[PDB]
């Protein structure tokens, strides 16, 4: 239960796929207009390995139907990400959540 | 609502800040209409 | 429970000198059309969004205030109900977003154009995205004040403003009716761009504390006219003669002598002779709006009484300049009234009835659906030549005192 | 309802003809803010 919006259009035609890196500098809000995360503040890319399973499934398929260079707006469904007991401390339990996600390279 | 700031001594239920968002297809056919208004309240002259 | 805290970048506003409305009156058309030109690149720059929106706000909005505001920020355009605005993706009005669609579905990039409507009949406000319409419109507002073209931006912004005549090129033809938005300017200096409520300012030494400043209202953009003994109504023609020598005065200086066949362009005149002599509409021409205007004099609160009676023809005529006589025999001849140097209220009242005269004039050319289009304004409001001529011509009328 | 309030003035300010009548806007500048929830100012 995910849903994707585009913001900004991007190549279109390269798609990530199982066995390559996917650097992603993004910001992520909560539904009620708080925003909890953060990349571009620590001025770090983010990078991670599709195919393993180190990252939230909603976040990655979300992520498996865009292209190189896109930026997008993500909604994830609360049954997809930290769905009952939540990650104790920063998102309360049954929550919806926002990502805001761009791509920078590598596919 | 809290965005609401009139102050005047000359207030009437006229005087109340209301607008009306209304959208639709590409058809023109509408397909909702909102109203936004900064107070929800009643006179109550209006009873007696 | 607890006091969050973030960082929030700044934001401005901009908007020209152009001031409309809609009031009984001179309303000009209700329809305005303009455009606008982007070429930003700059996404993230400083970590959040780079804000860019423009829109219509009234003139009561006060928005800027730059440091704190409501939601997060002293935001710019849309997060209010004084202010409606468009992003590219999103409606905004009283800080809650709405997203809109269009064939692209991307806000505002580098190389776009985007058009804004105005019709204040149905009053409602839609946009216009480089070619095509974006669906969704705004109405039910409470139009009391004017409107700005406003426009947002965060930092790091080039952005080219359209307006028409004037220099903006505008790359698309606006829809059946809708002025350029060039016309309406205040006909007492030039057109700028200015932030609104500024309160600090640049300069030689340095800063500068300004407080606040004037507006005009809905009230004032619209003209309104104001609302027997033997004597007031025995001189008439006598009045009206010794303004009628001036009749010629200077169209000897044009050359117009009793033209038989109004030359309007070739220099001549059809009106050029002595009353009787006139045609059909030429008596009340010179009486009409002046015995009313003595009629209304009384209204004008002014102390006049016809008492001189010096010899009761001692008011005598300039003549004799050259030829300066024509077939008619008129050689136009203004009396004495020169040595009428008025009084303080009279300096006003004077400027009092040329006011009038004015507002009088153009609730009539409103009356023909302002003046059936194809140029004036409410006294007080237009420009400095028009104030120049109907003293001059009024005073002439207004010597009369204290010589019958 | 009081019809007035103590606001700061910051420090600095946003600082910033031809065809087109172009804004003129380069550098960038931010601040600090609170946002208490219960009536959500900033």
């Amino acid at each position: 239960g995910v849903e994707i919006e585009t913001i900004s259009p991007g190549d279109g035609r390269t798609f990530p796929k199982k066995g390559q890196t996917c650097v992603v500098h993004y910001t992520g809000m909560l539904q009620n207009g708080k925003k909890f995360d953060s990349s571009r503040d620590r001025n770090k890319p983010f990078k991670f390995r599709i195919g393993k399973q180190e990252v939230i499934k909603g976040f990655e398929e979300g992520a498996a139907q865009m292209s190189l260079g896109q930026r997008a707006k993500l909604t994830c469904t609360p049954d997809v990400a930290y769905g009952a007991t939540g990650h104790p401390g920063v998102i309360p339990p049954n929550a919806t959540l926002i990502f805001d996600v761009e791509l920078l390279n590598l596919e | 609502t809290p965005d609401y700031h009139q102050h005047d001594m000359n207030f009437d239920l006229s005087k109340v800040r209301a607008v009306t968002v209304t959208m639709g297809d590409e058809q023109g056919n509408v397909h909702s209409s909102l109203k936004c208004s900064n107070c929800y309240m009643v006179w109550g002259g209006d009873f007696v | 429970l607890l006091l969050q805290t973030n960082l929030i970048n700044y934001v401005t506003s901009i908007r020209p000198n152009i001031f409309v409305g809609r009031a009984e009156g001179s309303t000009q058309y209700g329809k305005w059309y303009f455009e606008v030109m982007v070429d930003e690149v700059v996404p993230f720059l400083t970590a959040q969004a780079t804000h860019l929106r423009v829109g219509w706000a009234l003139t009561e909005g006060y928005s800027p205030y730059p440091g704190g505001g409501e939601g997060w920020g002293g935001n710019g355009v849309g997060d209010d109900l004084y202010s409606y605005g468009f992003d590219g993706l999103h409606l905004w009005t009283g800080h809650v977003a709405r997203p809109v669609t269009s064939p692209g579905q991307h806000l505002l990039a580098p190389e776009d154009v985007v058009s804004c409507c105005l019709d204040l009949s149905v009053p409602s406000i839609s946009f216009r995205i480089n070619g095509c319409p974006v669906q969704g419109v705004f109405e039910a507002f409470n139009l009391d004040g004017l409107f700005f073209p406003v426009v947002s931006f965060s930092a790091g912004v080039k952005v080219r403003f359209l307006l028409g005549g004037r220099h903006g090129e505008f790359k698309f033809l606006p829809p059946p009716g809708y002025a350029p938005c060039h016309e309406a300017v205040l006909p007492r200096e030039r057109l700028r761009l200015e932030p609104i409520k500024e309160y600090r300012r640049e300069g030689p030494r340095g800063p500068h504390l300004v407080g606040p400043s004037r507006c005009l209202s809905h009230t004032d953009f619209v003209p309104c006219p104001v609302d027997l003994p033997p004597h007031l109504e025995r001189i008439r023609e006598k009045l009206a003669e010794n303004i009628h020598e001036l009749w010629a005065l200077t169209r000897i200086e044009q050359g117009w002598t009793y033209g038989p066949v109004r030359d309007d362009n070739k220099r001549l005149h059809p009106c050029l002779v002595n009353f009787h002599s006139l045609p059909e509409p030429e008596r009340n021409y010179n009486l009409q709006m002046s015995g009313e205007t003595l009629k209304t004099l009384l209204a004008l609160g002014c102390h006049v009484g016809m008492a001189d009676e010096k010899a009761e023809d001692n008011l005598k005529k300039t003549k004799l300049p050259k030829t300066y006589m024509m077939s008619n025999g008129y050689k136009p001849a203004p009396l004495d009234l020169s040595h009428v140097r008025l009084t303080p209220a009279q300096t006003t009242l004077v400027d009092r009835l040329a006011e009038n005269g004015h507002n009088v004039w153009a609730r009539d050319r409103v009356a023909q659906g302002w003046s059936y289009s194809a140029r004036l304004v409410p006294y007080r409001l237009l420009d400095e030549a028009t104030k120049r001529s109907n003293r001059d011509s009024l005073c002439q009328a207004v010597r009369t005192l204290l010589g019958y | 309802l009081m019809p007035v309030s103590w606001s700061r003035m910051p420090n600095h300010f946003l600082q910033v003809e031809r065809l087109g009548w172009a804004v003129q806007c380069q550098d960038p500048l931010t601040m600090m803010a609170l946002h208490i929830p219960e009536e959500n100012r900033c």
